[PDB]
């Protein structure tokens, strides 16, 4: 079991599998009706629930706040 | 799946039994809509829903958490009621 | 037979004025090392340690069974006498593993001493050999006040005594009450201790304790960003999250309130 984030835009979903690509992009067309990594064209340890791995940037988190800098 | 949509934009597609973790949403529920939790924010709280759900009924790991996203996180959660 | 040592035992001020006043030395000892001081604290006199104090006893000598003033008061629970020593420079950690203030405070519940020795610099965490942290004796001796209050300070949750941590020594007495406080402060639930143990295996089989122990799966985000957040501060500096832009309702689940 491996958890994915498949990012595109300004959209992302979050899903899971075990399994080829090629069937993974059957998964985008059932959620996005389409049809059929880095710079390229995935496991339990390298993608977790609580951090996927990635398939626009997000906001910049704001700074710091002083008394909870170390 | 559902949809949620951050303040900034961005759109998140997570399972709806998944997003249930959160009251509030479990509440008002095919689209979902947050004018104030921006999308570094939304996107760690989706994890936490996958990490919730699948952790739920069995050695569990640490949920990472940068300092600089808590308080907003938070505040997230406490709206969220998660 | 010392007249000075006889007041200061029984908190006699006007014995003691007095003694002082007819040329009787303040800083005298048995051959136990043992000064009025030392009698006066252990007693809770605080009008005796002023007196003593003033007329220049000396706050830092050491009996011997390796006790200072300062671990006496913390026996008799004299807050003020704690307090007042500190003030005058009483060191907060003795060299002895067999007199330690902050551990003897923290066993017999005294919080407010607690409170004081961490103020002035104690060691919160300090992990004695055969007793384990402050935190661990409190447990042990079930004193509910300390342990609310060293876990609020920021002492470590999971320190205990050997591998034996709080959250086991709080199953084997059973405290409910206990149990859930040091989870709200993250107590580590999957622990095993030298025995092999987690902590949910020592408690009784009729125990609540289990179905805790197993219900508490993850915490929710809003208590793993409260970990999070603390982590962030030293020890008694969490009142700074005042400082902190939030809701009023926030800072004060944040300060466990
Ligand atoms: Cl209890």
């Amino acid at each position: 079991d491996v958890f994915l984030m498949i990012r595109r835009h300004k959209t992302t979903i979050f899903t899971d599998a075990k399994s080829t690509v090629f069937e993974l992009k059957r998964i985008v067309e059932g959620i996005l009706k389409r049809p059929p990594k880095d710079d390229q064209l995935f496991t339990s340890q390298t993608a977790r629930p609580q951090a996927p791995a990635t398939v626009e940037p997000f906001s910049s988190p704001p700074e710091l706040p002083d008394v909870m800098k170390p | 799946y559902v949809k949620l949509i951050s303040s900034d934009g961005h759109e998140f597609i997570v399972k709806r039994e998944h997003a249930l973790t959160s009251g509030t949403i479990k509440a008002m529920l095919n689209e979902v809509n947050f004018r104030e939790i921006p999308s570094h924010v939304l996107s760690k709280v989706c994890m936490y829903f996958t990490y919730k759900v699948r952790y739920t009924n069995s050695e569990i790991p640490e949920f990472p958490i940068a300092p600089e996203i808590a308080l907003e996180l938070l505040m997230a959660a406490n709206f969220l009621d998660c | 037979w010392s007249p000075m040592h006889e007041a200061a035992i029984h908190g006699h001020q006007l014995s003691l004025r007095n003694l002082i006043s007819q040329g009787w030395a303040v800083n005298i000892i048995t051959a136990d090392h043992v000064s009025p001081l030392h009698e006066a604290c252990l007693g809770g006199h605080l009008s005796c340690v002023k007196i003593l104090l003033k007329h220049g006893a000396q706050v830092n000598g050491v009996t011997a069974d390796w006790h200072t003033p300062l671990f006496n008061a913390c026996v008799s629970g004299s807050w003020d006498c704690v307090n007042l020593l500190l003030q005058h420079g009483a060191s907060v950690q003795p060299e002895s593993d067999l007199a330690s203030p902050i551990h003897e405070a923290a066993r017999r519940g005294h919080v407010e001493c607690v409170n004081s020795l961490i103020a002035y610099g104690g060691n919160i965490d300090h992990k004695i050999s055969h007793l384990g942290t402050p935190l661990y004796l409190a447990c042990e001796n079930q004193q509910r006040a300390c342990v609310k209050k060293l876990l609020e300070s920021g002492a470590d949750v999971n320190q205990g005594k050997g591998q034996d941590s709080p959250l086991h020594a709080v199953a084997r007495t059973a405290s409910e009450e206990l149990a859930c406080l040091l989870m709200d402060f993250g107590a580590d639930t999957q622990a095993k201790n030298a025995e092999g143990k987690r902590p949910v295996e020592l408690v009784p089989p009729e125990s609540p304790l289990a179905q805790l122990f197993l219900e508490r799966g993850p915490p929710s985000l809003m208590q793993l960003c409260r970990l999070r957040i603390r982590k962030c501060f030293g020890i008694q500096q969490h009142h700074k999250i005042t400082k902190l832009v939030l809701p009023e309702d926030l800072k004060q689940f944040l300060l466990h309130l």
